[PDB]
C-alpha cells in the first residue's frame, strides 16, 4: 500500500517528525521501519533507547510535523 | 531513563 500525503511530513526511511509517545508526550522521532502491509511505521523517539520504539499507524494523529 | 516506575 502506499502511505497517504499529509502536509509537513514524508513517509520515508529516515525521515524526521514529531511523534507522540504511549505517555502521550511528544518527541521529535524517526521513521525506522514502514510496514506497508498494514500501514504502520515503527517511530524512535530520539535519545530514548530502541526498546522504547513505537508502531504507529501512518494516518495517526500521533504523528505532526517536526517544526 | 525509564517510561514505567514500578
Amino acid at each position: 500500500h502506499m502511505p497517504p500525503n499529509r502536509p509537513g511530513i514524508t513517509f520515508e526511511i529516515g525521515a524526521r517528525l514529531e511523534a507522540l509517545d504511549y505517555l502521550q508526550k511528544w518527541y521529535p522521532s524517526r521513521i525506522e521501519k514502514i510496514d506497508y502491509e498494514e500501514g504502520k511505521m515503527l517511530v524512535h523517539f530520539e535519545r530514548w533507547s530502541h526498546r522504547y520504539d513505537e508502531w504507529i499507524y501512518w494516518d495517526s494523529n500521533r504523528l505532526r510535523p517536526l517544526e | 531513563r525509564s517510561k514505567s516506575d514500578g
